[PDB]
């Protein structure tokens, strides 16, 4: 219990930067509510390897079944803090 | 808070990457995710830990010191 | 590694020699609690994490913590004069200056051997590679309470094995008088498993 | 070398025929039982969050398990020439083997005791 | 930031 | 012994006399008291047995027995006002009236001279347990169980009736001080065999054997708490009581009439102790358990030597604290739950975290933690087997090992794991029963300070 | 070492069993022998409380040692030169026990070439 | 793929709640009312006085009891002097080396 | 976790699912990040080329093909982050996690130490009261009749209306208590 | 009182890198003083003879002519 307490906006914050680092997206238009598969095409083994990144950066595992259902990064947002218990 | 460096200074240039990279480019393949590892060879982390720097870390000194010691006796007989 | 060390004592019990054992039963926690007790502050800085393939060098962001872990290993091989010199020296002495099973022989020396090779696994490892924990970094050795008993017990792995020989009476009575290649088989055998994971990790 | 399933190492359903298959029966087999489950889910949530609730959950399942295992055995048992040998040896064999075994070590004691040239040098407590 | 820690009765 | 029984017996005039409301705590404070008078049996200074009368008596033997039977009354009482709550008045008195006369009844048993005074007392036992069982259990099958209660003992207690009157027609009398300094060598012979068959079956049907324990388990699972609790504490007690006083005059078809039953006790140990594995009632799980223990009892008082009935009487002490422990800890979340089923509630340290200490200690108790007199007795008993046949520390180890592991598994699947959500009834810990348990456990951390009173005859 | 090559094969006749040392009479050369002398007596060593494995032709060194280590306290690191004497004398005695097994090694050879 | 516009709004339901809950968890200051409210002493406290009595123990009652406390006997050399008896061990004879 | 895994699965899902699996075992296998970063660009070749493959006959063969060569030159020891199935912390702190109803059984002096928090439980208590019946209708009224379920649960449709079964997603004691 | 710092390298506290810094030092002093005081430990320093370089008039076996 040394590591600094979450909390949403971090976790946003660090999300878009994961995305950003990411080649297949361009910065300029992104945003939460944007689709991978629709606003920013891309493909199912594409939103694999973004919650896998998800993962490695946020040091947790992330279920097949509701990383599937995890398409705007404000869902991986709100899926990640209803793990980790934060509301501020 | 904790302030995020700009996502834009991580480059693959510099590293294993760039040899990776080229490696896979070659037949015609791109790593995309190349920039998020790249911290881990940027930096403070830019280098190369190799075994004699960290078993004989500390021996400068130690061998200074024994250089004191074995003087000192000497003078003491 | 300590079910290994074990094995060892028990090795050195068969050839009747059990001062030698309970001495380094004496000389073995020192380091091998130093070790546990830098591994448990590597753990609690990075999360739980417990996974080698997740924690690269230590050196540049734990130097202390690395130093300790380092002379735990050095202890827990030859590296003479240390703590663990002056039990595993005669105890490799006493095997191979005795009327004694070849394979136990044989399998003990290749198990230091490998004993010098995972040493060098962790060194490695957890060490000397680059990073892939995670990028934030929550990392704290600076506690009193982690530091302290940390530099004490390396204060015993360095000069407790000395100390006690030194002051401990004549037991039994060690074999001082065989080949070269006998008297320094133990650095031998380290140096060459310390060389060969080397390699293999490279 | 391929996996070779076993009783305990069992085959992991990704190397099964079972779960490769897109068969309508099957299928429908797979919605009736997600149907049992779900039924089965709300009746118990229907009664886990019933704010006017007391005392524990009954679970049937568990009280047909235990009725089964102790109760139900007995009716449910008629001899059978391979149920009364399995019973005779699991009661008569370790018997008579270890009544053989004590009485040739007690037997050899007690003769080497009456004849001598055994010695309990200081045994005093027994 | 502190937090009530959840505990059965202990008195008893 | 006037001055321990005339009390027990005011102590029913005292519990129907009494008001409805203060009828509990009178008796359970004279029960102390008269527990506490008890203790003047311990004052031997001598090797010469203490004698008050032609019928009444008290060696190391039954002293102890005496003690316990006397302390268990009121812990009796106190497990069992949490039910009776909601039954009338005069229910609660006869529940009470029950118990009290068991107390008597055992502690005339235990300070008997004769044997047909033992026996009738022996034998007067099952009118109070039958009823405590009967009508007080909850589930159906307490007949079947009082019935098996009642039969196993009489067409084992018939016979050895007819023992004691056969020896008395041939020696002139049943008491055990004539009975042990006028004996003869009992001639080889099928009549005397049977004669010993006679007067050891019945305690060998009440210890019990391994062959015959069914009566045993479904007794104390369709029994009440505290007809549970004096049950494997004093009623199995009984049988051993009875074999170390009558294998005197036995002698020596004692040593090739016991092969049969030294090696059924050794192996149901092994069976009793292994069904306590795959066992879904924790309390048959308790009973087999007390099945594999008295199994050594029965082995040790067959060898018959000095160490073997040292420690025996230790085991039996023991054992009874202890089960009458286990019994009570699981009647506490009963109570809560009703249901005897060790998977239902198993994560039960986040909740009573104290109770799980009696958990704890009742279970190591149960195996052999020294310096624990649960382990002293075991280990003699090995020692004495030992030198009986050095072939019975395989299954002696193999015991120990299943022991050890069924009380694991016991304390781990009903307090260690994830708590049962959905029991919001599960109330904290009474004070009562927390007393119960730390007067189930303080004597035996007193006992193991003071092992010396717990011996026996030969010690 | 080679002592086990030349053994567990070729002509492991010709070489020396441990167990069994010596194997031939003192006699057999050496026309005359000086019986090794012990210094030390039964009972400075029994004084002293030492070990049946220590009482080895060498235990006057180490009864010097011991009362040096004695005297000489908390001064542990003295008494170096009294264990080089202990040493230096168990050494010794290793080279008469190597000699011994050389001896009989060559007697050996004389059975082989003699027949 | 992806979440159903009705389990979309539940989980965000939930979620409104969920982080009201929490938020409640949270404690004020007054809360928990908790009320009402010598340099290395520890050793004699935990040394001087057990040492007493355990000196106590030992000497009056283990010892003046036999066969209590027994030493192996105490080293003795060639060139010491015992002490009650005065005895001198004589020397060791003359090593040839 | 959250949510309740449908009947069967699906080809995509089991493709999708065989790709992170192998991924995490070739990172086991792969220690580095370059060397992962590079065996993992060739996997995701490696997919991609059957990606436009239409049948289906094909498809799940070379899907059981792989299936089977993932089973061999498999990582024995593959990594598992701590706090999931088979970490170091996975219950770690499950003998913490006291549920609220714990509370209904404290004594009076013990509340009397967090009175707000108690205020605050009571009135969640009566929200959940009024909100039982309610919700249980909408449950009711909402069931298809075709007689096949899917265990998801509905939102709250209606205004004012609490979703159906509620209490125990809240009030999910946290997942670090201490 | 550190500053948890992201996908960077922090700075270090003057107290750890010495004081593990010391620590080496020290092990590294130890290890050179015991090596050149006492080097007769890690090599023989006991003339180990030769088994084969001895003299049979010294070793006791007669010259097998005639004995
Ligand atoms: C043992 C055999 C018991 C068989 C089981 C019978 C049974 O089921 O109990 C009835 C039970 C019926 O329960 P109930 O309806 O509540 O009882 C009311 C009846 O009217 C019956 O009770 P009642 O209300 O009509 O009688 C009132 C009476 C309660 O008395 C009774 O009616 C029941 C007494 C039964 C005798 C129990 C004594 C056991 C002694 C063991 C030693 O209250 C008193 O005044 C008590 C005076 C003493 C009565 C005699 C008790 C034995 C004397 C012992 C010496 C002490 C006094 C000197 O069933
Ligand atoms: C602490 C528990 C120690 C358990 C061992 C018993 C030692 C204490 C003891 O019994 O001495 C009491 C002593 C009278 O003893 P005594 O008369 O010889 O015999 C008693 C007959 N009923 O009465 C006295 O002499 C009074 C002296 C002060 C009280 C004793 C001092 C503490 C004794 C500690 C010694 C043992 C410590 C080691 C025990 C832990 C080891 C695991």
């Amino acid at each position: 219990s040394d590591a600094p307490p979450l909390t949403l906006d971090g976790i946003k914050d660090r999300v878009l930067y994961v995305l950003k680092l990411y080649d297949k997206i361009d910065p300029e238009k992104l945003s939460v509510n944007s689709h991978f598969m629709k606003d920013l095409g891309l493909d199912s083994l594409d939103q694999v390897e973004i919650i896998m990144a998800m993962e490695d950066e946020f040091g947790f595992e992330i279920p097949d079944i509701d990383a599937e259902k995890l398409m705007c990064p404000q869902e991986i947002v709100d899926y990640i803090a209803d793990k980790k218990d934060v509301y501020e | 808070k904790m302030e995020l460096p700009d996502y834009r200074q991580w480059k693959i240039e510099g590293t294993p990457l760039e040899t990776v990279q080229k490696k896979l480019a070659a037949r015609g393949l791109r790593d995309p995710w190349a920039r998020n590892e790249a911290w881990r060879y940027m930096g403070g982390f830019a280098g190369n830990i190799t075994f004699p720097s960290v078993i004989l870390k500390g021996f400068k000194w130690g061998f200074a010191a024994f250089v004191v010691a074995l003087g000192a006796e000497y003078f003491l007989d | 590694s300590t079910s290994s060390q074990l094995g060892l004592m028990m090795v050195t019990l068969g050839m009747n020699q059990p001062h030698l054992a309970f001495l380094h039963i004496c000389t073995h926690a020192f380091f091998k609690a130093m070790l546990f007790m830098c591994s448990g502050s590597i753990i609690h800085s990075l999360a739980d994490e417990q996974d080698i393939r997740k924690m690269g060098n230590i050196t540049k962001i734990m130097p202390f913590t690395s130093s300790c872990l380092v002379i735990g290993s050095l202890a827990l091989t030859g590296m003479p004069f240390l703590t663990g010199f002056y039990s595993k020296d005669l105890i490799i002495e006493a095997i191979n200056t005795c009327n004694t099973n070849a394979w136990a022989l044989l399998i003990t020396l290749i198990a230091t051997s490998m004993t010098a090779m995972y040493s060098m696994r962790i060194i490695y490892f957890v060490t000397m590679t680059k990073p892939r924990f995670p990028p934030l970094i929550s990392i704290n050795e600076n506690d009193p309470d982690l530091m302290n008993p940390i530099k004490r017990l390396a204060f015993g792995s360095i000069f407790a094995g000395f100390v006690i020989s030194y002051n401990i009476p004549p037991t039994s009575i060690p074999v001082l008088t065989m080949p070269w290649f006998l008297k320094t088989t133990a650095l031998i055998i380290s140096v060459l498993g310390f060389l060969i994971a080397l390699e293999l990790n490279n | 070398s391929k996996y070779k399933p076993a009783p305990l190492a069992t085959l992991p359903s990704t190397l099964d025929p079972a779960e490769y298959d897109v068969s309508p029966e099957t299928r429908r087999a797979q919605v009736e039982r997600l149907s049992i489950r779900a039924r089965l889910k709300r009746e118990y949530l229907l009664q886990y969050n019933d704010p006017k609730r007391v005392s524990h959950i009954e679970d049937p399942a568990l009280i047909r398990w235990t009725y089964a295992r102790s109760a139900n055995i007995y009716p449910n048992f008629r001899p059978t020439p391979k149920n009364s040998l399995l019973g005779a040896v699991a009661g008569f064999g370790p018997l008579i083997f270890w009544y053989y075994v004590f009485k040739t070590d007690r037997d050899r004691k007690e003769r080497l005791i009456q004849e001598g040239k055994l010695d309990r040098k200081f045994n005093i407590s027994y | 930031k502190r937090l009530f820690v959840v505990k059965p009765s202990l008195y008893y | 012994m006037l001055k321990i029984i005339l009390p027990s017996l005011m102590l029913l005039p005292l519990t129907w006399l009494s008001s409805p409301k203060k009828t509990w705590t009178n008796v359970t404070s004279y029960s102390f008291l008269i527990s506490l008078t008890s203790l003047t049996l311990l004052w031997q200074t001598d090797e010469n047995y203490k004698n008050f009368s032609n019928m009444f008596s008290s060696d190391p033997l039954s002293t102890p027995l005496i003690i316990l039977t006397a302390w268990l009354l009121p812990l009796m009482l106190m497990a069992s006002q949490n039910h009776l709550k909601k039954d009338n008045n005069v229910l609660q008195k006869l529940y009470i009236s029950m118990l009290i006369s068991l107390q008597i009844l055992l502690i005339m048993t235990f300070s008997a001279t004769e044997l047909i005074m033992f026996y009738i007392l022996f034998e007067a036992t099952l009118i109070p347990t039958l009823i405590i069982i009967t009508r007080w259990g909850n589930q159906t099958e307490r007949l079947n169980a009082g019935i098996y209660f009642l039969f196993y003992t009489l067409i084992g207690s018939i016979p050895l009736l007819i023992a004691l009157i056969l020896i008395q027609n041939h020696v002139g009398t049943l008491n055990l001080m004539i009975l042990s300094f006028t004996t003869h060598t009992l001639d080889a012979s099928w009549s005397n065999n049977l004669l010993w068959l006679a007067c050891m079956m019945a305690f060998l049907i009440k210890m019990p054997l391994y062959g015959v324990h069914l009566w045993l388990p479904k007794a104390h699972v369709e029994a009440p708490i505290a007809g549970s609790m004096i049950l494997a504490a004093i009623l199995l007690k009984l049988g051993s009581y009875g074999m170390i006083r009558i294998s005197i005059i036995l002698d020596p078809l004692t040593k090739y009439m016991a092969y049969p039953f030294i090696l059924l006790s050794l192996w149901g140990m092994i069976m009793t102790s292994s069904i306590c594995l795959r066992q879904t009632d924790l309390k048959s799980l308790i009973a087999y358990s007390s099945v594999s223990h008295m199994a050594l009892v029965i082995a040790s008082i067959m060898i018959q030597t000095p160490w073997s009935f040292m420690g025996a009487t230790m085991l039996m002490i023991a054992h009874g604290l202890t089960s009458s422990l286990l019994f009570c800890l699981a009647n506490s979340n009963y109570e809560r739950i009703h249901s005897r089923t060790m998977i239902m509630a198993r994560g039960l340290q986040m909740v009573f975290p104290l109770m799980a200490t009696w958990w704890l200690m009742a279970s190591l108790a149960n195996l052999a933690l020294p310096p624990s007199i649960n382990l002293m007795g075991e280990l003699f008993i090995t020692m004495s087997l030992f030198s009986w046949s050095n072939f019975t520390i395989i299954l002696m180890g193999i015991n120990i090992i299943i022991t050890g592991m069924y009380s694991m598994y016991m304390i781990i699947t009903t307090q260690r794991g994830k708590l049962t959500n959905h029991m919001i009834n599960l109330q904290p810990s009474h004070t009562r029963e927390l007393t119960l348990m730390a007067l189930h456990m303080i004597p035996l951390i007193l006992l193991t300070t003071s092992p010396k009173l717990i011996t026996g005859l030969t010690m | 070492g080679a002592h086990l090559t030349r053994r567990y094969l070729w002509d492991a006749s010709v070489e020396p069993d441990p167990e069994k040392i010596p194997s031939f009479p003192p006699d057999l050369g050496f026309p005359e022998r000086k019986e090794r002398v012990m210094v030390a007596t039964q009972q400075e060593m029994m004084d002293a409380q030492l070990t049946l494995q220590q009482r080895d032709y060498c235990a006057h060194y180490l009864i010097r040692l011991l009362k040096c280590k004695r005297d000489s306290f908390p001064n542990f690191l003295a008494c170096k030169h009294e264990q080089h004497d202990w040493d230096y004398c168990e050494h010794l005695d290793y080279v008469k026990r190597m000699k011994e097994f050389e001896r009989e090694r060559r007697l050996l050879q004389r059975k082989k070439r003699r027949a | 793929s992806g979440y159903t516009p009705d389990e979309k709004l539940r989980l965000q339901q939930l979620r409104e709640l969920r982080r009201r809950w929490l938020k409640d968890q949270e404690l004020s200051p007054r809360e928990p009312v908790l009320p009402p409210r010598r340099s290395s002493l520890f050793a004699v406290s935990h040394v001087l006085i057990p040492m007493w009595f355990v000196h106590y123990y030992v000497k009056y009652h283990m010892a003046t009891k036999p066969y209590t406390i027994v030493s192996s006997k105490p080293r003795i050399f060639p060139g010491d002097t015992i002490l009650e008896t005065g005895e001198v061990i004589p020397p060791m004879r003359d090593f040839p080396d | 976790a959250f949510c309740a895994p449908p009947a069967y699965l699906t080809h995509q899902q089991k493709v999708l699912r065989l790709y992170k699996r192998a991924l995490r075992h070739l990172e086991s296998w792969c220690i580095h990040r370059d060397k992962y970063r590079y065996f993992a660009c060739l996997m995701r070749a490696r997919f991609e080329e059957h990606k436009n493959e239409k049948d289906m006959m094909r498809a799940t063969q070379l899907l059981r093909e792989a299936e089977e060569e993932f089973w061999q030159n498999q990582h024995p020891q593959p990594y598992i982050f701590p706090d999931s199935p088979g970490g170091t912390s996975f219950e770690r702190y499950e003998c913490y996690k006291v549920p609220e109803w714990c509370l209904d059984y404290w004594h009076p002096s013990e509340k009397a130490m967090y009175p707000d928090y108690f205020s605050k439980r009571e009135q969640w208590k009566k929200l959940r009261m009024e909100s039982w019946d309610r919700e249980v209708k909408q449950l009711q009224e909402e069931t298809s009749p075709d007689g096949i379920m899917t265990e998801a649960l509905p939102p709250a449709r209606r205004e004012g209306d609490l979703p159906p079964l509620w209490w125990h997603i809240v009030t999910r004691p946290r997942e670090r208590p201490t | 009182h550190i500053q948890p710092r992201y996908r960077e390298f922090p700075q270090l506290t003057r107290s750890q890198v010495i004081q593990g810094e010391f620590l080496s030092s020290l092990m590294w002093f130890w290890i050179l003083w015991r090596f050149w005081h006492d080097s007769d430990a890690v090599l023989g320093h006991f003339s180990y003879p030769d088994p084969s370089q001895w003299t049979d008039e010294e070793l006791g076996i007669p010259p097998d002519d005639e004995d």
